[PDB]
């Protein structure tokens, strides 16, 4: 998943 | 508080499995459900809803459900609920960010972007043989796919999601360990502020909690979340700030833990932006990465808590190599970045302004300022950050393709596959391709990686594949993980995953  | 409070963010998404790219909207996802694989906290499945996952062959998998499993409706959780929810994840009309990982699956080119038949809508590879069992049928030999069968995007849904996906999204309903709340002032989601879940009393799976509830805590800050904890006011915080990143020891000694995380980070610069694109743009995209003192950011930035990228995964997985031929592309060199640059600017001279854009809800500030004068010094140009408030506000603009300058951005592991790290972000289709990456060289590379028949034979190809990526620069890898995760005096019993997440199930409180 795309971090942050 | 009875329940477990924890950091998050508003997810930017609403909250279908198969629409969910991100961490923020994953961390919730991953509670409210339960598939066919639950993975430990090293990222091992176990068989979780599926009694049985056969393949002899990785191509041809049989899988047969449990009985007796149902969502919080009510309803049961059969083999519908998996190949319903697979072939709404796969059609291109439902554009899903996780279509991707579908890919594999015999059919998929009929429903997604690719040649075939454009009025299908399910996938021929998908069969159900009765109402606990189906089988797959793979394209090719897929070395990661029993592996996936944990992901958030093979999850069940209900029957009744199908009939309004927008709907589900607000109020999703599940068979996993925990539920959404029903609160007693107001919603359990409050946008922008939190989430409320409590244990789901149907689950008698691999994943059954500890305590009485969580709540995700939406910060706007990671210092004003820092003080929450350490005043109590919050349990788990699993990204310390950089302010503290001198004085968590200190501050909460044995209350904190740190160890390399399958997570990275990357600078992101689309091939659309004015002087990215083509050979252009792949000099600019190398010419970056020499401009960039990944060890000093590392070291004085961050503490020690990252590691320069070697790669375009993580130090922490299966097969990782440091020392792979071609990867001093990721060694600061200013002489060789001004050539490069130069070498770009023979095609069409550079002009106007590099900016980076980032989330400020999450701590990025000190290190894209770092890069931005990097890049300033280094190159001679007009190198800036520019920060936007939320994660979730972020992601949108980079979706729908309206943010206007490079950009952070970085992987969350979701099972432990260098693959994973590569095809959901530089394959063609990809719905996390932010960039515009296209080399049908590398996707090909890749298939063959997953057609090994043997884990060290795929790490071999896969780190083969990663030399196109050392040439083409898709985006420029800074460094990877080592998390620092604490907790207060309130809870006990807490492990940090393989990948840097709480491991929220199993956290106690007194």
């Amino acid at each position: 998943s795309s971090v942050t | 508080p009875d329940v477990v409070l924890v950091n998050g963010g508003e997810p930017p998404n609403p909250l279908i499995p198969t629409g969910t790219n991100d961490s923020n909207g994953g961390r919730i996802i991953d509670r409210l459900f339960a598939g066919l694989m639950s993975y430990d906290a090293v990222g091992k499945p176990s068989l979780e809803v599926a009694q049985s996952i056969e393949s002899a062959d990785n191509v041809n998998y049989r899988i047969t459900v449990k009985p007796g499993w149902k969502f919080t409706d009510g309803s049961p959780v059969t083999a519908h609920s998996f190949v319903d929810a697979w072939n709404y994840g796969a059609l291109s009309t439902n554009a899903q960010l996780q279509q991707h990982f579908f890919s594999p699956i015999e059919g998929f080119d009929d429903v997604a972007g690719a040649p075939g038949a454009a009025s299908r809508t399910t996938m021929s590879g998908l069969r159900v043989v009765n109402d606990l069992e189906f089988t797959v049928r793979l394209k090719a030999p897929t070395i990661d796919f029993t592996l996936r069968l944990g992901h958030s995007s093979f999850y069940p849904l209900p029957d009744s999601a199908f009939r309004d996906m927008a709907a589900f999204g607000r109020n999703p309903i599940g068979n996993g360990p925990y539920k959404l709340a029903d609160g007693p002032a107001g919603p359990a989601w409050e946008h922008n502020v939190r989430i409320d879940l409590v244990p789901n009393p149907d689950y008698h799976g691999n994943r059954k909690p500890r305590n009485k509830g969580l709540r995700f805590e939406f910060y706007a800050n990671l210092d004003t979340a820092y003080a929450d904890l350490l005043s109590g006011n919050l349990d788990v915080l699993d990204t310390i700030p950089p302010s503290a990143l001198t004085v968590y020891q200190r501050d909460l000694g044995d209350h904190a833990t740190s160890g390399p995380a399958a997570i990275n980070q990357t600078l992101d610069t689309p091939l659309r932006l004015p002087h990215f694109g083509g050979e252009e743009g792949r000099l600019r995209r190398l010419a970056l990465s020499a401009a960039i003192n990944r060890p000093q950011i590392c070291q004085q930035i961050f503490a020690g808590t990252r590691s320069p990228a070697r790669d375009f995964t993580a130090r922490s997985l299966p097969g990782f190599d440091p020392n792979l031929p071609g990867n001093e592309v990721l060694d600061y060199d200013p002489q060789r970045a001004r050539r490069l640059w130069a070498q770009a600017d023979a095609i069409s001279p550079w002009s106007g302004r590099y900016a980076i854009a980032y989330n400020a809800d999450a701590g990025h500030r000190d290190w894209v300022d770092a890069v931005a004068n990097s890049i300033k010094n280094v190159l001679g140009i007009d190198a800036v950050a520019a920060p936007q408030p939320t994660f979730a506000g972020f992601r949108t603009q980079i979706t729908n393709r309206a943010i206007d300058s490079a950009f952070r951005a970085g992987w969350r592991g979701d099972y432990p596959s260098m693959i994973e790290f590569l095809a959901p972000l530089f394959t063609a289709g990809a719905g996390s391709n932010d960039v515009g990456y296209i080399n049908p060289e590398f996707d090909a590379a890749l298939a063959a990686a997953e057609a090994a028949p043997t884990l060290t034979e795929s790490h071999e190809l896969v780190n083969d594949a990663q030399r196109i990526l050392f040439h083409d620069m898709p985006v420029v890898p800074l460094w990877d993980y080592i998390s620092v995760v604490g907790w207060s005096s309130q809870v006990s019993n807490v492990t940090v995953t393989w990948n840097g997440l709480p491991d929220y199930e199993n956290i106690v409180k007194a």
